[PDB]
RNA sequence: AAUGGCACAAGGGUGCUUGACUGGGAGACAAACAAGUCGCACAGGUAGGAAACUAGAGCAUAGUGAUCCGGUGGUCCGC
RNA sequence: AUAUCGGUAGGGGAGCAUUCCAGCGACGUAGAAGGGAAAAGGGCGACUUUUUCUGGAGUUUCUGGAAAAGCAAA
RNA sequence: UGACCGAUGGAGUGAGGGCAUGGGUGCUAAGGUCCAUGUCCGAGAGGAGAAGAAUCCGGACCACCGGCUAAGGUCCCGAAA
RNA sequence: AGGGUAGGGGUGAAAGGCUAAUCAACUUGGAGAUAGCUCGUACUCCCCGAAAUGCAUUUAGGUGCAGCCUGUUGGAUGU
RNA sequence: ACUGGAAAGUAUGGCCGAAGAGCAUGAAAGCUGCGUAUCCGACAUAUCCCUGAGUAGCGCGGGACACGAAUCCUGUGUGAAUGGCGGGGCCCAUCCCGUAAGGCUAAAUACUCCCGAGAGACCGAUAGUGAACCAGUACCGUGAGGGAAAGGUGAAAAGAACCUCGAACAGAGGAGUGCAAUAGACCCUGAACCCGUCUGCCUACAAGCGGUAGGAGCGCCAGGUGUGACUGCGUGCCUUUUGCAUAAUGAACCUACGAGUUACUGUUUGUGGCAAGGUUAAUUGUUGACAAGGAGCCGAAGCGAAAGCGAGUCUUAAAAGGGCGCAGUCACGAGCAGUAGACGCGAAACCAAGUGAUCU
RNA sequence: UAAGGGCAGACGGUGGAUGCCUAGGCUCUCGGAGGCGAAGAAGGACGUGAUAAGCUGCGAAAAGCUGCGGGAAUCGGCACAUACGAAUUGAUCCGCAGAUAUCCGAAUGGGGCAACCCGUCAGGCCCCUGACACAUGAAUUUUCAUGAGCGAACGCGGGGAACUGAAACAUCUCAUUACCCGUAGGAGAAGAAAACAAGUGAUUCCCUCAGUAGUGGCGAGCGAACGGGGAU
């Protein structure tokens, strides 16, 4: 093609819908409006939250909770990720390849039965276990 | 701008894993005693919203 | 860009007017009297296209009745006869032979009249 | 409504004139009133990810090689600027007679003011190329350093 | 109150008692939503009884009404 | 192949015309746009072609792009 | 048959009415009023009833100067004894 | 003839009279106030096609959610 | 050379190009004029030991801070210290940070009455500024104030000597100019509503939305066209309604004008690019284009109010007894939503600053 | 018989649609500049031409006067004009610098119904004239500089609504908005820790953090900062 035969893939493009413009356009007339009350008119809108009077759910539902202002929150890397990673060095915690600037824990998913040296952030019991099992190393800091 | 998110909905609503909306039990009366010790229904138990109630959380929560 | 199109909007109302000659007064050329005029007139070509088949009809039957009554025969007769006997003759053929050809019309009836 | 020059005041009483009821005269129903819904300055631009920005230059490159519109000519200079001597060269090429667009690897003032008379030729560098430019014309000749250019730096 | 039920009584007496329990809700009824109704299994330890068994209040259906903000008794987070 | 195809509110699909833009093709004082008359055409339609009179200088096809993008009643 | 059910995008409606049946109310009145079960008008043209929103027959893709029927009809206006 | 009292302010032998043909003032601006109300809403062809009920509501000619329509889908059962 | 009133048009054939931007010229010009690329040019005139007292702090009443009672401010009443004092969200202690009651300070930021150089998938005379022209004019009002309409002969005025009718150019018919005067001063083009003349056909026994379907005769230019005796059927349209010929609403008619738009943020979907990754924002370089910018955002683990644990987690003394869990991302087009006047016209009113006692 | 009427065609009238055209608007970009005025402003009045001036220009020296530089044949402004003159001894025209510049207006000698009336003192003419001076407030020492008024937007400061939203309404919102008033500069304001934080290191602006922390008849709504990346 060239600039005198340009074509977008077919269904890509769509053209846009005109309301008010007649009565073989189906979209004429009270323009897919209705007939009366307060929808039908120029600046309706919905308040949100708003059920005609009822008492709303996000009013008559309780409060629960609170969230804690200086939470840990760790990344979860896997056993399974782990030997991926592994296979193509042996000290882990390389990163480059993944997070960015945050705190890593290792969690059990998979399997190892390959010797690490894997140092993070926290571990989980059963990946610490899994470790020894597979005779490697764990490093927590 | 940005849509806002409805304060009351925020502090009221959240979310699970699979985009399902948690919720706490209002109490039919909040007297308890002359009300069954079943009230561990409405009283343990953190419930969802109905899929017909949905959406209108929803759109309080910016449609998340 | 600002489009406005002046000369398609009024070519539209001029090929309107074009087949509203004819018409009485205001009707002919008066935009807004003339476009409601042309439309009430197809209405009623729809209905009269339907009508025109049992007009037609209704005209080859009361040929067909004075010609047999000539012959000696009520139509409901002759079309008992005609169907008894199994002939697929159909009304506009039988009343063109009652106004035009009587000689044949009297064959056919001979030839049912037993 | 808001921008137009006339006043708010209301024009007839709203009841007891015979007429139909009116507000101010900045109406668009009055002639010389408001517009409504027209045009207001705009941006028009949007974005493109970098990868399909460079597919699509790659596939203009390709389109040209496939359709055998490409040629390759010698890096030349010229001592003066001299439209004459870039017509001849475009007429040795045979790339007079359609739009041309030569790719060059750097400045060259002298070049650029040979070739900025003559009409159905457009000059870039190769750095610059984009897939409008590549698109608009019919052939396109490129140097010995603008193939080492242009490969090394839109490859893969 | 009315309706339905009730003799192996769910009606009336004595004796002993605290199950007017803790942790609970396979499954259903009903329903715009909010709300509502019946009911587990098993474990801990009891009451009655020779045992089997029964007891998570009352023959059943009315006896209240959210959220927010406050009070009281127990038991994780703030600077 | 069979079946189906009345429709208000309303949902969905496919298109015509208008103004300007890019690319590619064209037309015009041997007569452009506009105005009058006539003729033909379109699964169907919005509309499109052709001839002639007036007119006396601009217009148009195809593909894609963008909207001050269509009136009978307030 | 085919559109029943799930999940999602877009709605409109939330003034109904007539007839038949079972009832309440009224006066065993109302082209009254309030419910239930069907149906039609609403949103439905065509035929008969002189002329009638919903009574009887019947659901209109377009054309035809072809044929058969429905309700109801066949002395003339007006098709057919 | 000249002067003074200015907006719910003045003035009123009191009628809510008069205050520039305006009185339970005028001009400009906030300002395109707000109007759950009335009216109006423009090219074409094709396919499908309702509701006028329930619940709630400072609600009753408005609205929320169900019920009934449509588009795309995945299961299958609906009559 | 041709056409033409007139070539810049067409067709040949040449030439310049650091100049093929443009405007004008009797039609559309690289080579007719002014210009353009490029180079050159200014007599002046401008511009470049000491250490902040009615202080810190405090009581009462208020205010500004995102904050509707920690920080900062102060109307009222009080009132120190010289390592001390202040702050880290009520209050105390430890710790950490800083050094009030004195002052000045460029850059990166906001705006356009004005001057200069440019541009537009902006308008083209009911549009675009109210104002292309005599425009804040005419007109209206005591006043503050409100506020229009109105462009186009022709290339060139060559803007019609003279004649005829007529009292007169009032107007016209000629002559003449001109490509054209049916371009003649209101002058390009010259539509509709509305108003006439001529020609053809019909019409004075006939009765309802004015048409529609049949159908003689007459009349024109070879199968088309005008009219139409006579026959059948037919209560306009919009809106609003359970339902409208309705005696419910609405319009004198024509031409022109007139009402779901745009921005941002979500969400769904059609089509695409990358893909366990996806994508840059402000901004920065080289010349709108290329290149750089990884800050940030989503995804990649969940459960729990939370500490926390983790393909588990929560509840429990303990239990699956129960609850929740065991391919994306970035765009382009389209639907919908919210916030902005948000489809258009329409109140009665409220508030602020002014103008009026020439009437009464 | 058509008095009249109906339909069609042709040709006219009226009217000014449409098409084509236009420097008159609209929105911006880049670079400058960001004031004028008591040495009298903005804005006006009255004049001024060979022929009345409606605009334009100018000011009793009045479509104009002088010098220097540029330049070379027409010129004497425009609303469809003739006359009469100027000009190669260099007009007209363009750039820079000068001269003149009536009256009102902050108006400033005193008044006043703006564009007018009435004065005093020093001189000069000659009851009347032309030319001087004669205001007020603040630094100031009666000598001196400065100020007053006007004017686009942007800045800072002093006062400060209501309609509206919350489906009523009073806390809240609209909004520290509209509007009134005062006062700068080319920008203004801010600015060098009795700071943030749980190591950074003065202000200002942009992108994020984030519709998050908070706040709120915990309703409608409102809404940061730390940190990170930049401009400087
Ligand atoms: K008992
Ligand atoms: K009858
Ligand atoms: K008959
Ligand atoms: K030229
Ligand atoms: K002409
Ligand atoms: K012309
Ligand atoms: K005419
Ligand atoms: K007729
Ligand atoms: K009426
Ligand atoms: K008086
Ligand atoms: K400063
Ligand atoms: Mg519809
Ligand atoms: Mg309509
Ligand atoms: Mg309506
Ligand atoms: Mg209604
Ligand atoms: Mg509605
Ligand atoms: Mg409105
Ligand atoms: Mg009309
Ligand atoms: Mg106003
Ligand atoms: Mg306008
Ligand atoms: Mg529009
Ligand atoms: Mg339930
Ligand atoms: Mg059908
Ligand atoms: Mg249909
Ligand atoms: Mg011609
Ligand atoms: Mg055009
Ligand atoms: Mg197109
Ligand atoms: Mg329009
Ligand atoms: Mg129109
Ligand atoms: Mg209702
Ligand atoms: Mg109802
Ligand atoms: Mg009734
Ligand atoms: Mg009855
Ligand atoms: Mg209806
Ligand atoms: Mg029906
Ligand atoms: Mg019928
Ligand atoms: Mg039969
Ligand atoms: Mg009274
Ligand atoms: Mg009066
Ligand atoms: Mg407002
Ligand atoms: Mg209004
Ligand atoms: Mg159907
Ligand atoms: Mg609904
Ligand atoms: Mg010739
Ligand atoms: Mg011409
Ligand atoms: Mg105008
Ligand atoms: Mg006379
Ligand atoms: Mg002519
Ligand atoms: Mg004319
Ligand atoms: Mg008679
Ligand atoms: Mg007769
Ligand atoms: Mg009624
Ligand atoms: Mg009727
Ligand atoms: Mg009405
Ligand atoms: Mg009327
Ligand atoms: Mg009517
Ligand atoms: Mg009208
Ligand atoms: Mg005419
Ligand atoms: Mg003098
Ligand atoms: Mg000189
Ligand atoms: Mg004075
Ligand atoms: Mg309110
Ligand atoms: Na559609
Ligand atoms: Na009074
Ligand atoms: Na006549
Ligand atoms: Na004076």
């Amino acid at each position: 093609m060239n600039l005198s035969s340009l074509k977008p893939a077919e269904g890509a493009v769509k053209s846009r819908k005109r309301i008010g413009r007649g009565p073989g356009s189906g979209l004429g007339g009270t323009s897919t409006r209705g007939h009366k009350g307060a929808k039908s008119r120029s600046g309706y809108s919905k308040k949100i939250g708003f059920e005609g009077g009822q008492m709303p759910i996000q009013r008559r539902l309780p409060k629960f909770g609170f969230k804690n202002i200086n939470r840990v929150e760790y990344k979860p890397i896997n056993l399974s990720v782990l030997q991926t990673l592994s296979e193509a060095s042996v000290e882990d915690l390389i990163a480059a390849g993944v997070s960015r600037n945050s705190l890593v824990k290792i969690l059990a998913n998979g399997t190892v039965t390959t010797a690490l040296t894997v140092e993070a952030h926290a571990f989980s019991k059963t990946a610490e276990e899994a470790i020894v099992r597979a005779g490697g190393s764990v490093v927590k800091l | 701008p940005k849509l806002k998110t409805n304060s009351g909905a925020k502090k009221r609503f959240a979310l699970t894993g699979t985009g399902k909306i948690k919720r706490k039990h209002a109490f039919k009366s909040h007297i308890l005693t002359k009300k069954t010790k079943k009230q561990k229904r409405n009283l343990t138990y953190f419930s969802t919203v109905h899929k017909v109630d949905e959406n209108a959380v929803k759109q309080l929560l910016c449609l998340r | 860009p600002r489009s406005v199109n002046h000369v398609a909007s009024r070519a539209k109302r001029k090929r309107i007017l074009k087949l509203t000659r004819g018409y009485f007064g205001a009707r002919k050329n008066v935009w807004t009297v003339a476009k409601n005029t042309w439309e009430k007139g197809l209405t009623y070509a729809y209905r009269d296209r339907k009508s025109k088949k049992r007009n037609f009809r209704a005209l080859w039957i009361q040929r067909i009745n004075a010609a047999a009554r000539l012959e000696g025969m009520s139509y409901s007769r002759l079309m008992g006869a005609l169907h008894a006997n199994g002939i697929e003759i159909n009304r506009k053929v039988l009343a063109d032979l009652a106004m035009n050809h009587p000689e044949a019309f009297r064959a056919i009836v001979a030839k049912v009249k037993n | 409504r808001s921008e137009l020059s006339g006043s708010t005041r209301k024009l007839i009483r709203q009841k007891g004139s015979g007429g139909a009821r009116r507000g101010d005269i900045n109406s668009p129903l009055l002639s010389g009133g408001a517009r409504v819904f027209g045009p207001r300055p705009r941006n028009y631009s949007f974005k493109l990810n970098k990868k399909l920005k460079a597919l699509a230059r790659r596939s203009a490159l390709s389109y040209k090689a496939k359709n055998n519109e490409i040629i390759v000519v010698e890096d030349f200079n010229f001592d003066a600027p001299k439209t004459k001597a870039f017509k001849a060269i475009s007429a040795a090429l045979k790339v007079g007679e359609k739009k041309v667009l030569y790719v060059l690897p750097e400045v060259n003032k002298n070049v650029y003011l040979s070739a900025r008379n003559l009409p159905n030729t457009n000059l870039i560098l190769a750095n610059l190329i984009n897939t409008y430019t590549v698109l608009a014309s019919k052939n396109l000749v490129l140097t010995e350093r603008s193939v080492a250019v242009v490969n090394e730096l839109f490859k893969a």
